[PDB]
């Protein structure tokens, strides 16, 4: 289990969602 | 500087969080799901513009190459320190300035990821530099920089 990839991927997804997919 | 290999992997995990049916593409429906679950409330109209702006071929959906091109630009974002703070606030549900494991479990569950309590505690440990058992702003910024 890559805990760092899972977390950073999720936070990147959250960054995208808060800036209207940009 | 360049797009390193691990960064690509991180981007791949981001992509898969959107690409809910795992069919290689992000639709407006999939994008809508995710944003709704992260507390954003866009309209069908807005969603369609969001796809279009990074659909640089024009077939109505987004594949990983298109996603990657955006993610590449976002790597040199001037508004980056602020974009990270905003994401932090999505995770930090009580506004107390630390992300607990419960808070992280909530977001992860909302994104449609099914995790064990150990898998969650492992992600917290990844970022928890000061050993308090939860991720604060500075640690969050550190990890994402
Ligand atoms: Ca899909
Ligand atoms: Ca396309
Ligand atoms: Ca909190
Ligand atoms: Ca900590
Ligand atoms: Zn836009
Ligand atoms: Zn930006
Ligand atoms: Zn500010
Ligand atoms: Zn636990
Ligand atoms: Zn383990």
């Amino acid at each position: 289990f890559n805990a760092r990839r899972k977390l950073k991927g999720a936070i990147l997804t959250t960054m995208l969602a808060t800036r209207n997919f940009s | 500087d360049q797009l390193t290999e691990e960064q690509i992997a991180e981007f791949k995990e981001a992509f898969s969080l959107f690409d809910k049916d795992g069919d290689g593409t992000i639709t407006t429906k999939e994008l809508g799901t995710v944003m709704r679950s992260l507390g954003q409330n866009p309209t069908e109209a807005e969603l369609q513009d969001m796809i279009n702006e990074v659909d640089a071929d024009g077939n109505g959906t987004i594949d990983f190459p298109e996603f990657l091109t955006m993610m590449a630009r976002k790597m040199k974002d001037t508004d980056s320190e602020e974009e990270i703070r905003e994401a932090f606030r999505v995770f930090d549900k009580d506004g107390n300035g630390y992300i607990s494991a419960a808070e992280l479990r909530h977001v992860m569950t909302n994104l449609g990821e099914k995790l064990t309590d150990e898998e969650v505690d492992e992600m917290i440990r990844e970022a928890d530099i000061d050993g308090d058992g939860q991720v604060n702003y500075e640690e969050f910024v550190q990890m994402m920089t």
